């Protein structure tokens, strides 16, 4: 034992969401805890109300199905991405579409907001991440040298400010300025489904099939690595407590320390009354900006929510 | 004027076609067999030549819960039928069989009672139920040419532009060897006309 | 970078359930597998779908488990796509809108 | 007198295969000392090099290494040609194929469906029953 | 993890001849066993009664 | 004259499939010796 692992209280789930018609793709939080996103495959975006669990409103305009939804915080917006090609920006004063970025060859599978630019940058299923301006909603640069789909991407504004892995199982770190790689990580041997940023540590994490990695910001050292979670992974979420959660395709999910690598919790959540034991299955989490609540957006058109449990120490090991 | 009596040629074109097309594609295989529509293929195959019909003697478990079921579903041959393991037409049949031989042995002796109500003159609304016609020994131009039409249809694989391809291939080497003799004349003797 | 408009629409299902099912099979095969095998699992999960509109049960006799519920997992997904599309025309073609005359065949046949 | 056996399993990676041509080759080799004691003497400090020693771009080998490589790489290519041998074709079984690809296509389903379709096929053999 | 081959009840592309049992290997709707119950028979002997 | 009577050789399925493999309307002939 080379490290000593903080103690973190195990997470419950208290709330199943339910009313899609379709797997339950992606979902986002709004910056005041009054609602959050989802989107899914039956071609919606729901606002569901955060604290009583209920539809706020319903969002019809997609040809296919929702692969990513963000909310702005600087502007009052509600970006969208499809396997429709499109990418859209929703005005929230109106709840109607008011600009479409055009130019995806094929299915868009991931997008994120530049916290200070106002820069979209979307990944898309013919290998390239495209940096889009969402005051005149044109290309500026086209991530181009990964060679299959690419699944996930995030944004900074410290360096590298662009991190996307992708499904040739390498993970490039850009240059928004030149739209050039600087660094190809290639440790993974499956497919990279799912990079996150830890808020304050300057460190990062990534997930395939085989095993998950942290490495260090400015040009991608190895740290460590986080095994165990062995199924395809699609999503990693960092909480600011050291808290990493990693939700697989076969419904499987583990709690995870984000500083000494320790796997304090493993959970396995049962499928809705109508679902089959082949569905389930998880595509997005998501902490609430309170990071008390851990919202997963399940294969069987749920939505789970999960709390921690408020009695002491029967852990540590 | 499709259908009547199934011949073993027919079953065997059936059975060949079946091999060939699959059981879901019946306008194609009656399209091989004139003289017989698709749901007559279709009813010949699940009526005699499914490989899962038992053929074989009615055991006695079998005749049991056939008196069983028949006299716990009244008429109704289509859903006695996948229980009990036979054909419609087979189960109605053997159950008629042993209700003749116990309405014979506790009422007559063998006749007197009306020699005959068989069906005269007519044509048998079932005739897939009934085994096949041999084959004579001089087949006619129908029978003879539908065995060619057997043969040269299931051996065909390719469509209208895999053969027009393969001929378009054949006549680009014609040309090529033409215009390679021609050329190579040209310079043998020594003429040097240019292309373009 | 042409737009699924309306005509394109069943067609760029088809491709991106495709495309979704090779990813997964390309993460689900462990390290020493040859790589090949895609297609065969494509045309199972194809004949699945025909199996599942024609309802045939189906089972492969010999196939592997996560292969077997993977299939399942998508051909549930191409089901609820299908209904779900068969309900929306359905309801349309009841209150009068406007439809197509094609659409009011295959929701015919759908139904 | 020495006895060894070495059959094969299954395939199972491309890397074992390699491993077992690897032994084949590495143990039909001969090597030469008087060669070995020649390049010795003349290399003297740097004949037990470290990773970084300095000979990398300075070996020049003459004719016959170059010819003995290329022997034995002939050799190899040949035993490597050697690997899918051809199984005999009898025209007595009653063949159910009208193609070339159709024949292997076939012999697959038999490789593969072979073990749950075996009551079927005695049902065809003795006339559709059972 | 070995991958057995889909034959098909419909689609043959390259027009080949599949035996039989290979044809017919569809286990699904062989193991479906039609199995009755047994308030059948309540029902039939108060009818003849 | 045709006569009715039952045959002897009775020709089956795998019979027209080895007599349907031989008719080689596919196999294109290889190119000349040039
Ligand atoms: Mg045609």
């Amino acid at each position: 034992t080379m490290p000593k692992p903080q103690w973190h209280p195990p997470w419950k789930l208290y709330r199943v969401i339910s009313g899609h018609l379709g797997w339950v793709r992606c979902i986002a939080v709004e910056p005041g805890n009054q609602w959050f996103v989802t989107g899914s495959a039956d071609r919606t975006i729901k606002i569901w109300d955060l604290a009583s669990g209920k539809l706020k409103l319903s969002l019809t305009g997609h040809i296919s199905t929702v692969r990513g939804v963000i909310v702005s915080t600087r502007s009052p917006y509600l970006f969208s991405c499809g396997e429709d090609k499109q990418v859209k920006c929703w005005d929230l004063e109106y709840n109607k579409v008011i600009r479409h970025y055009h130019g995806h060859l094929s299915a868009v599978y991931g997008l994120d907001l530049h916290p200070t630019i106002d820069v979209l940058v979307t990944c898309s299923r013919d290998s390239t991440a495209r940096i889009w301006d969402v005051r005149t909603k044109a290309s500026v640069h086209t991530l181009s040298g990964h060679t299959n789909a690419v699944a996930t991407v995030r944004c900074q504004a410290a360096e590298p400010q662009i991190i996307t892995g992708s499904h040739d199982t390498t993970i490039r770190l850009w240059d928004l300025v030149a739209g050039k790689t600087r660094v190809t990580l290639t440790n993974h041997k499956k497919s990279v489904r799912a990079v996150v940023l830890h808020p304050r540590h300057y460190t990062f994490a990534s997930g395939s099939p085989d095993n998950i990695k942290q490495w260090k910001f400015p040009d991608g050292s190895f740290i460590q690595n986080l095994s165990g979670h062995n199924a395809i992974i699609n999503t990693l979420t960092v909480n600011s407590d050291g808290v990493l959660v990693s939700g697989a395709d076969n419904g499987t999910m583990h709690l995870w320390d984000w500083r000494t690598g320790y796997n304090f919790q493993r959970v396995h959540a049962a499928v809705q009354p109508g679902s089959l034991d082949s569905e389930s299955g998880i595509f997005a989490c998501a902490f609430d900006q309170s990071e008390s609540r851990l919202l997963t957006a399940e294969a069987d058109k749920t939505i789970k929510v999960y709390r921690e449990d408020d009695t002491a120490t029967e852990e540590t090991h | 004027i499709k259908g009547g009596v199934w011949r073993n040629t027919e079953d065997e074109i059936l059975k060949a076609a079946v091999m060939k097309y699959g059981k879901n594609q019946w306008s194609r295989i009656a399209s091989l067999l004139h003289r017989k529509s698709a749901k007559q293929c279709k009813a010949r195959w699940y009526e005699w030549l499914d490989p899962s019909i038992k053929k074989t003697e009615w055991s006695r478990e079998e005749e049991e819960k056939l008196l069983h079921l028949a006299k716990l579903m009244p008429t109704q041959w289509r859903t006695i039928a996948p229980i009990i393991g036979r054909t419609a037409a087979q189960c109605l049949e053997h159950y008629e069989f042993l209700l003749d031989k116990a309405a014979q042995r506790d009422n007559e002796e063998e006749t007197t009672d009306d020699p005959r109500k068989l069906k005269p003159g007519e044509i048998d609304p079932n005739p897939e139920t009934k085994p096949a016609r041999p084959d004579p020994i001089d087949m006619d131009e129908d029978e003879l040419e539908m065995l060619s039409e057997a043969r040269a249809r299931l051996a065909n694989t390719q469509g209208k532009k895999a053969k027009r391809k393969a001929r378009e291939k054949q006549l680009e080497e014609a040309r090529r060897l033409a215009a390679l003799q021609k050329r190579r004349e040209l310079r043998a003797a020594g003429i040097e006309i240019q292309k373009k | 970078a042409k737009t699924v408009t309306k005509q394109r629409v069943e067609s760029h299902f088809d491709l991106e359930l495709r495309a979704a099912v090779m990813h997964d099979i390309l993460d689900m095969m462990p390290e020493g597998i040859k790589q090949n095998k895609a297609r065969t699992i494509l045309q199972h999960l194809s004949e699945a779908w025909r199996c599942w509109k024609a309802n045939i049960p189906w089972k492969v006799p010999g196939l592997p488990t996560p292969i077997e519920n993977m299939i399942l997992r998508y051909v549930k997904a191409k089901a609820d796509w299908w209904t779900n599309t068969a309900h929306y025309n359905r309801e349309r073609i009841r209150r009068g809108a406007t439809v197509d005359k094609t659409v009011c065949k295959k929701n015919l046949g759908r139904l | 007198k020495k006895k060894r056996k070495n059959p094969d399993l299954g395939f199972s990676d491309y890397a074992a295969a390699q491993l077992r041509q690897y032994h084949r080759l590495t143990k039909q080799i001969k090597p030469d000392m008087e060669t070995y004691e020649r390049l010795r003497e003349k290399h003297g400090e740097e004949f037990f090099p470290t990773s970084n020693s300095l000979l990398h771009g300075t070996h020049v080998p003459s004719t016959e290494e170059i010819d003995r490589m290329v022997i034995d790489l002939e050799k190899q290519i040949e035993k490597r040609d050697k690997y899918s041998r051809r199984r005999p074709y009898n025209d007595d079984a009653d063949i159910d194929y009208i193609n070339e690809r159709n024949a292997k296509f076939n012999k697959k389903a038999e490789r593969f469906y072979g073990k749950y379709t075996a009551e079927i096929k005695q049902n065809l053999e003795r006339g559709t029953a059972v | 993890w070995k991958i057995p081959p889909c034959i098909s009840n419909w689609k043959n592309a390259k027009g080949y001849t599949i035996p039989l049992d290979k044809r017919l290997a569809a286990d699904g709707r062989g193991l479906q066993t039609v199995h009755i119950n047994e308030n059948f028979a309540k029902l039939a002997e108060a009818l003849y009664i | 004259v045709k006569n009715k009577a039952p045959a002897e050789v009775q020709i089956t399925a795998e019979q027209l499939l080895r007599e349907a493999k031989e008719r080689e309307l596919e196999l294109l002939p290889p190119p000349p010796q040039q």
